[PDB]
């Protein structure tokens, strides 16, 4: 398991405990839940890319106190 | 409010999902790039004088939305008891005091779907009319026939 920290253009940082080996789908749809918002509403990016549900800390060389940055979408979902 | 363009987004997809478009009873279109303005389209319902027509609606976003509900106009000059024959103003309650905040553009776009097949000549926005449908009822249907071909396509 590894913190993650979550920030939005309003500069908020929310953290996150997840687990190595586990499909960030989940980080991205407690993020939108807490932020009660539609997942498709929002975008992740980590190192200027974008997580996908497959996606894993695993993959992508995540580390402790990496951070994430999330943008609304266009579309809105 | 950009939770309110978030939300038309939403709602605009939404419509755009819906099996009432795949059907083809119901559209949206979007005017501005802003989504503050949109453009509805509803089929005239079967066994109807609207039948065969299709019906454009001016759809305004004010900026008290979604405390106040949208504007809507028929673009699409029809002969009914509850809508302008001259400005396409719309008389129907979940538009004035009975909108309530959690309403979809879809709910909306259905219920002036049931509007056009479901008139309350009591409460009329066009009198002349109300009073043709209440009066004359053959004269009302021919004439409603006449505009969906006119001006609706049909």
């Amino acid at each position: 398991y590894i913190k993650l920290k979550v920030i939005g253009q309003d500069s908020s940082e929310i953290h996150f405990k997840v687990k190595m080996t586990t499909h960030l789908k989940k980080l991205k749809e407690s993020y939108c839940q807490r932020q009660g918002v539609p997942m498709n509403s929002l975008r992740f990016l980590f190192e200027g890319q974008r997580i996908a549900d497959n996606h894993t800390p695993k993959e992508l060389g995540m580390e402790e106190e990496d951070v994430i940055e999330v943008y609304q979408e266009q579309t809105g979902g | 409010a950009n939770i309110a363009v978030q939300r038309i987004k939403r709602e605009f997809k939404e419509v755009l999902k819906s099996e009432e478009t795949s059907k083809n009873q119901i559209k949206v279109d979007l005017v501005d790039e802003n989504f503050t303005e949109l453009r509805g389209e509803i089929a005239g319902p079967p066994d109807t004088p609207y039948e065969g027509g299709r019906y454009q609606l001016e759809i305004k976003i004010p900026e008290t939305y979604p405390f106040n509900p949208p504007k809507v106009r028929f673009i699409t000059k029809i002969w009914h008891p509850n809508i302008s024959s001259v400005t396409g103003a719309i008389c129907l309650d979940i538009l004035k005091d009975q909108w309530a905040a959690a309403m979809t553009l879809r709910t909306v776009l259905l219920s002036l779907q049931a509007l056009l097949a479901a008139a309350e000549p009591d409460d009329p926005q066009d009198a002349v009319v109300a009073n043709q449908y209440k009066q004359n009822p053959e004269m009302f249907k021919q004439t409603a026939r006449l505009w969906a071909h006119v001006y609706a396509g049909a």
